[PDB]
């Protein structure tokens, strides 16, 4: 496989109902822009999951159904780091949680894990009750 | 090792440059998510022969190191809606003994620079 390009940090343990926020940096040359930007997470004993994705020029943003109205993606192409802003958090919501390259000037109709290479290490979140 | 496709002949004064999404050789038997890479230019050289653009696929080539958009005189940097940023290490480089050069052909209504021309 290759080195880690991707990487993922701000992840802690937090209480429900609070909020974090996640970056994940594009490293060793890599460049997120003019390419749409992915965020999954896989919950303990669970599958990967889309949480959203954020289209080349960041006009345009699609979320997964659970984390409909409660998380904000965002990207800044200028310091290679996309955003993941949680809030009112659940234990649900505790998970690894990663981002990955989408495709060259794509966006939303595009969430499937086939549309995101490479793919970054992630943070952990845990969420207590 | 030589590029896949023909080279573009730069006739004139400006360097070749395309617009965002346009660019990449058609090649039958790649996919959408490898439509992505460089151009290099290689000038011959007792007088100066016309410069001319070979295109490598990103993560192959002479510049195969180089991460898409990495700033290097005489690499400019294409890509088709839908790549992905991987190297093409399945499509490699052109053996010129095994195999020959595909005529490099672009979609009906790519921009071009001045000197630049595509049959």
């Amino acid at each position: 496989m290759a080195e880690v390009q991707l990487q993922a940090s701000g992840g802690g343990l937090v209480q429900a109902g609070d909020s974090l926020r996640l970056s994940c940096v594009a490293v060793s040359g890599r460049t997120i822009s003019t390419f749409a930007m992915g965020w999954f997470r896989q919950a303990p004993g669970k599958e990967r999951e889309f949480v959203a994705t954020i289209n080349w020029s960041g006009s345009s943003a699609r979320y997964a159904d659970p984390v409909e109205g409660r998380f904000t993606i965002s990207r800044d192409d200028a310091k290679n780091t996309v955003y993941l802003e949680m809030s009112s958090l659940k234990p649900g919501d505790s998970a690894v949680y990663y981002c990955a390259s989408g495709r060259y000037l794509g966006g939303i109709t595009s969430y499937s894990q086939g549309d995101f290479a490479p793919w970054g290490q992630g943070t952990q979140v845990t969420v207590s009750s | 090792t030589a590029s896949w496709f023909t080279a573009l002949t730069q006739h004139g004064k400006e360097d070749l440059k395309f617009p965002r999404g346009q660019g990449v050789p058609i090649n039958t038997n790649s996919s959408p998510d490898d439509q992505i890479g460089y151009y290099r230019r290689a000038t011959r050289r007792m007088k100066d022969l016309s410069p001319r653009w070979y295109f490598y696929y990103l993560g192959t080539g002479p510049e195969a190191g180089l991460p898409y958009g990495a700033n290097k005189d005489g690499i400019i940097w294409v890509a088709t809606e839908g790549a992905l940023n991987t190297p093409k290490d399945h499509i490699g480089t052109r053996n010129p003994a095994n195999n020959a050069a595909i005529v490099l052909q672009l979609p009906q209504g790519t921009t071009l620079p001045k000197g630049f021309y595509a049959e």
